[PDB]
């Protein structure tokens, strides 16, 4: 909005602002390691100790 | 121990390990959390790397 | 969780698999890829060997000129360097071996092969040693000739590669950021008026561009030649030759350790996760 | 094994350049290992430096190449080049080269002009120029042409009565192709690394000129005194004085063997010098859709 004045200033006629904001897209990557020599036995069933 | 006829302004940097106090208002930003998706890398000689 | 729920695709099986249909396409479950290397097995004389040296050492086979010999011994650059010192770091070299006689007479001609300066095409690199039985006669060794280093047995242990630090020269430390992903390891022959030498080069650059920087480094060694000698019977214009031993990971750098004999101490550059690939000899 | 290497930008890529980066999809870009600068060839080939095409050759040969397939704002996805995988490469470069030859592929610096491989990026303080992709015979011919030009333009500049500067720029000039002749971009000073390459080449040259097999001299003298071959057109029925004065001796065979031995070894060393820059072996370049399966040799 604006403010009417008594004196004659160059009056601002209903200014309308449109701003936009973009997304700061950024990601996270972790690093797990696993050795495969014990991964064949997780799908199977145990019978020997 | 004599004057060389030349004066020397001597600058110097200084790293200060300060601790900063952050303040933000309530609910200014909004986070969007994706779902964690897995992928595989090169299999090393000891292990595979997820 | 949803990580365990998305785990079914990323569990195993490089490539993928069409789970059902009119036909089954692709089977790679219960095999996590990681191509196993082929093994170059050799049978050497036990008198040509030292048992006390560690497993991951880059070897060098000299191919036998003799037809009536099923066996063939090997050279390591320690053994090779003390063989140059016998044909004509030394205090390290005598500490290992007692008698260079059977090694010098093992090759039929050694002063002749340096006289014609054709020592490079008779030494075929077989990469780092891994597997080693111990016998008093006809000892059998096995080296990972091409691919990743691994033990033979079902415990498939990584084998760190021991290259001697005093015989190794860094490239980038003497040059003082193109590609820090690839880390390649080169061995280089080097002639001299005193006695020849084998040296090693770590490089993070590519294979084909590495020789031109090696000439720039190597130029003070070639400025000393030709001032005191001039080749007749024409040979000797070649001054060393380089080849590729393979690559290793630059994410884990080389960590210096201590390969000790009982006599004294000897530092060594350890190469872990080495991917062996013997290429051809490139002269300078 | 992983190939997907994502690279973030740092600021908002403007929508005028997302269209041309949509147009440049499937091209090749040089890596640095992430960051934004150096992911391309602007850091070693700028406007300020005279383009030597050898230091940027050092950077592209020394670094693993990378395919650019997806561009988004504030994030773009790259894919490295690791030996053993057969990459899909599209020939999307304005100096057109059909791969009817289906030979081995080669990468080269942007010697066909700055404009054809550049892209402006007013988001950050980074500009990207692209490496040129082109077949093996054209690449080695343009390589020997740019070396011969940077070694002979300097000696034409060394001439005091340099009446003909435009002689080599129109005889050497363009590139040899049956479809068209495509004019290239020419430096005036060779730069340091180019003279280093000519230094090692001249070292090999003066080492190999000390051994010439003398029987071959007799053969070219006899063929000149036979019918003038179409391959012999460069002599136009003339024996040079130098080959006439190095044939004062006779024909032997004992020195010929060791001569040829050192010639094989030094020509293989020269080939190792000229097999510089990363190379691609091609299986079945598809013509109708301009894509090629290629793996790193």
């Amino acid at each position: 909005p604006t403010i009417a004045h008594g004196d004659g200033r160059r009056p601002s006629k209903q200014r309308t602002f449109i701003v936009v904001k973009n997304c700061h897209k950024h990601h996270i990557s972790t690093e797990m390691e696993l050795s495969m020599l014990d991964l064949e036995i997780l799908h199977s069933i145990p019978e020997t100790p | 121990k004599i004057h060389p006829g030349v004066a020397m302004t001597v600058v110097r940097t200084d790293e200060i390990l300060s601790e900063n106090i952050l303040f933000s208002s309530r609910a200014s930003t909004s986070m969007f959390i994706g779902t964690p998706n897995v992928s595989r890398r090169e299999a090393r000689v000891d292990a595979v790397t997820f | 969780l949803s990580a365990a729920a998305v785990w079914r695709a990323g569990l195993l099986a490089p490539g993928e698999v069409a789970v059902a249909g009119g036909g089954s396409g692709g089977g790679s479950f219960s095999w996590s890829g990681w191509r196993p290397p082929v093994f170059g097995d050799f049978l050497i004389h036990a008198s040509s060997f030292n048992n006390a040296e560690a497993t991951g050492t880059p070897l060098f086979q000299f191919k036998q000129s003799d037809p009536f010999s099923g066996v063939d011994a090997v050279f390591t650059p320690l053994s090779l360097f003390i063989l140059m010192n016998h044909g004509r770091l030394t205090r390290m070299a005598n500490l290992l071996y007692d008698s260079p006689a059977t090694l010098a007479d093992l090759v039929p001609d050694f002063g002749r092969l340096v006289a014609d300066r054709r020592f490079h095409n008779f030494i075929t690199p077989v990469g780092p040693l891994v597997e080693n039985i111990k016998s008093t006669y006809l000892n059998k060794i096995t080296t990972v000739v091409h691919g990743p280093v691994v033990s033979k047995a079902i415990p498939r242990s990584t084998v760190k590669v021991t290259v001697p630090q005093e015989a190794f020269v860094d490239l980038d430390a003497w040059l003082s950021q193109p590609c820090p992903a690839d880390a390649r390891l080169y061995v280089a022959l080097t002639y001299e008026e005193a006695g020849p030498r084998f040296t090693f080069f770590q490089s993070s650059r590519g294979h084909c561009q590495i020789m031109n920087i090696l000439r720039i480094y190597y130029s003070p060694s070639i400025m000393h030649r030709y001032a005191v000698v001039q080749p007749l019977h024409i040979e000797e214009l070649t001054f060393g030759a380089v080849a590729c031993l393979g690559t290793f990971s630059a994410t884990d750098g080389w960590r210096r350790s201590a390969f000790n004999y009982r006599g004294s101490s000897l530092p060594v550059v350890e190469i872990d996760s080495f991917y062996s690939n013997v290429s051809d000899w490139e002269v300078i | 094994m992983d190939l997907k290497v994502v690279v973030s930008l740092s600021s908002r890529l403007y929508t005028d350049e997302i269209a041309k980066m949509q147009q440049r999809i499937g091209c090749i870009l040089p890596l640095a290992s992430q960051n934004v600068q150096g992911l391309g060839l602007g850091q070693v080939y700028s406007l300020e430096t005279v383009p030597d095409y050898v230091s940027m050759y050092n950077y592209l040969s020394d670094c693993t190449l990378a395919v650019l397939d997806e561009v988004s704002v504030d994030s773009l996805i790259l894919t490295k080049i690791v030996p053993g995988q057969t990459y899909a490469i599209k020939n999307k470069y304005q100096p057109f080269f059909q791969w009817h030859g289906t030979g081995s592929l080669s990468v080269m610096p942007p010697v066909f002009g700055r404009e054809h491989a550049t892209v402006k990026l007013e988001s950050n303080d980074v500009d990207i120029v692209f490496p040129m992709v082109l077949p093996t015979p054209i690449a080695e011919e343009v390589l020997q042409k740019i070396l011969l030009f940077n070694v002979y333009s300097r000696v034409v500049m060394q001439a005091p009565g340099n009446a003909d500067m435009l002689d080599v720029h129109m005889h050497l000039g363009s590139v040899s192709y049956l479809g068209h002749h495509y004019e290239l971009a020419l430096p005036e000073v060779p730069g340091p690394l180019g003279l280093a390459l000519l230094d090692n080449l001249s070292l090999y040259f003066c080492i190999m000129v000390t051994l010439l097999p003398r029987a071959s001299m007799r053969l070219v003298r006899g063929l000149i005194r036979h019918e003038h071959h179409d391959l012999l057109n460069l002599f136009q029925e003339m024996v040079p004085d130098e080959i006439a004065r190095i044939d004062l001796d006779d024909l032997s065979v004992a020195d010929d063997l060791s001569r040829m031995r050192v010639m094989m070894t030094y020509l293989q060393s020269l080939a190792s010098l000229f097999n510089l820059g990363p190379r691609l072996a091609t299986a079945a370049y598809s013509q109708e859709t301009l894509t090629a399966t290629c793996w790193l040799r």
